[PDB]
This record gives C-alpha cells, sequence and structure tokens, in this order.
C-alpha cells in the first residue's frame, strides 16, 4: 500500500 | 455569484472518472460528465471560467499508466475536451495559475521523480518547459500568491520534505524559502489572504491533521488549528475566504468528510460529505454548469 495515498501498488 | 467546488477523479480501490460539484450555498452535490480517462493524483485548476484536469495516473485493475494529459471541462456545455499534452507524464502533480497560464510542477513518471516544470498557454494551446525546481518533488503542494509560484513539500524519491521553494517568473528562477515545521508529502496546499496553507499530508510515519501557514512577508511558518481528521492525498481549495479540504487517506479508510477552515475564528468544521470516500482528487472552483 502507498501510505500517502492509500493506493495498492501491485 | 454561483460558484461550485468541483472535484475530479480520485482513487478508491481504483482510479475514478467522477466529476462532482459541491454547492456551499445549499449544500447540494451534482454529478457531472465523467472524465474520459479515470485519473488519481491529478490536479485541477480554472482559467477563463474553464476547469482543467492536469496529469495524474490511471491506477486500474489491469494497468498503472501515468498521465501527461490536459483536459478542459466547460460548465456551459458539460463536456470534456482534450488539450495539448504535457512534455512528460506527471502523477501526483502540483499545479498553479499565473496570469492565465497553467504551471505543471513535479510529479512522478514510473520510478522517476520530476524536478521539471512546464507552462501552458491556453489560447495558443501550447506547453513549454521552464526552469526546473531546485528539488525533485512528487506529491508536492503548489499554490500561487501575488503572481509567484510556490512548491511545498513532497517526496524526492528518497526522503519526504519539509523544504519549499518559490518560482519568480520574470527571472525564470527558483529560490528556497523557509522550510515548514513539519515534513509533509501529499498535503493540501492553498492560498488564503496573504498566506500559503499546508494542511495534512504524510511525514513518513503518520498521516497528519496539523496545518501551518506561511506569511510571505515575515517568511515564517505558523501552526493554526488542526483539522478534525488526519489526512494525506487530500483535495483542497479556497472559496469565499475559507479553506475546504476534501477526502484523503487517514491510514484506515478513504475519507468522504469535507472540512472547512474559518480563519476569522481559527476553527475547522465539517460542512458536508462526498458521495463516496476517495483520495488523490483534483479540486477547483468555477461557475455552476448551465
Amino acid at each position: 500500500l502507498d501510505e500517502e495515498t492509500g493506493e495498492f501498488l501491485p | 455569484v454561483g460558484r461550485l467546488i468541483y472535484t475530479a477523479g480520485g482513487y478508491f480501490r481504483q482510479s475514478l472518472s467522477y466529476l462532482e460539484a459541491y454547492n456551499p450555498s445549499n449544500g447540494s452535490w451534482l454529478r457531472l460528465a465523467d472524465l474520459q480517462v479515470p485519473r488519481s493524483g491529478l490536479a485541477g485548476c480554472v482559467v477563463g471560467g474553464l476547469l482543467y484536469a492536469v496529469g495524474g495516473r490511471n491506477n486500474s485493475p489491469d494497468g498503472n499508466t501515468d498521465s501527461s494529459a490536459l483536459d478542459c471541462y466547460n460548465p456551459m456545455t458539460n463536456q470534456w475536451s482534450p488539450c495539448a499534452s504535457m512534455s512528460v507524464p506527471r502523477n501526483r502533480i502540483g499545479v498553479g495559475v499565473i496570469d492565465g497560464h497553467i504551471y505543471a510542477v513535479g510529479g512522478s513518471h514510473g520510478c522517476i521523480h520530476h524536478s521539471s516544470v512546464e507552462r501552458y498557454e491556453p489560447e495558443r494551446d501550447e506547453w513549454h518547459l521552464v526552469a526546473p525546481m531546485l528539488t525533485r518533488r512528487i506529491g508536492v503542494g503548489v499554490a500561487v500568491l501575488n503572481r509567484l509560484l510556490y512548491a511545498v513539500g513532497g517526496f524526492d524519491g528518497t526522503n519526504r520534505l519539509n523544504s519549499a521553494e518559490c518560482y519568480y517568473p520574470e527571472r525564470n528562477e527558483w529560490r528556497m524559502i523557509t522550510p515548514m515545521n513539519t515534513i509533509r508529502s501529499g498535503a493540501g496546499v492553498c492560498v488564503l489572504h496573504n498566506c500559503i496553507y499546508a494542511a495534512g499530508g504524510y511525514d513518513g510515519q503518520d498521516q497528519l491533521n496539523s496545518v501551518e501557514r506561511y506569511d510571505v512577508e515575515t517568511e515564517t511558518w505558523t501552526f493554526v488549528a488542526p483539522m478534525r481528521h488526519h489526512r494525506s492525498a487530500l483535495g483542497i481549495t479556497v472559496h469565499q475566504g475559507k479553506i475546504y479540504v476534501l477526502g484523503g487517506y487517514d491510514g484506515h479508510t478513504f475519507l468522504d468528510s469535507v472540512e472547512c477552515y474559518d480563519p476569522d475564528s481559527d476553527t475547522w468544521s465539517e460542512v458536508t460529505r462526498m458521495t463516496s470516500g476517495r483520495s488523490g482528487v483534483g479540486v477547483a472552483v468555477t461557475m455552476e454548469p448551465c
């Protein structure tokens, strides 16, 4: 998880 | 006067194409024409009454495409029209407007972290690169005060930043300014009265709810009242002397709360909720669609 945006990277 | 707070795009599970507008006069929300491509980490701005969506990324189930796109929404027609694309994709971009010209600041392209900056000419429909920032910045907060462009915080690919710099257009030059008291990436940065506000963000450990403002004359950062919710990757804009922050990520859920800062009383209050929680939206204010 991108902790700044909440986006899942894989 | 009939202006709305537009929110474009954002992220929840995937990048979104929503365009919704909030009316502070009556508290109503309107869903308008979708973006042609879903984008999160984009920026919104307004020139000549037209809304612009700049950069971002389509984080989809099948793809992760950074965007160099510039798209223009017309409230009169409720339609999106593409414009000339930027020189490079810019995810988690910062955007400011000086004298009808759109400045695109920083952002990421894959694992590259931009220091580059480029300037859009609406009537000529042209982008041109200008002087790059002193620091590479993604998730950078950008605002304009007294026809000067400020780039606040962000992430340079190694460290989150409390540094900030100012772009002086007549000299095509960037200068560092006083650094913030708090390291901030993904904060909401706007201008209210004679101050640049930095709200929320991520300091490397936790999402922030603190807010500090920069007095360009005294060159100091001062904390004001904190937001009710910790949030990073929030939307932010100013409307009639108040700051509105929209959504973001608090480390647990994607917020739908919209908080409002009154500088006369130095207080935050929740004024509405978005139709759904999301982060990484692009926010701007212009006339209502009709």
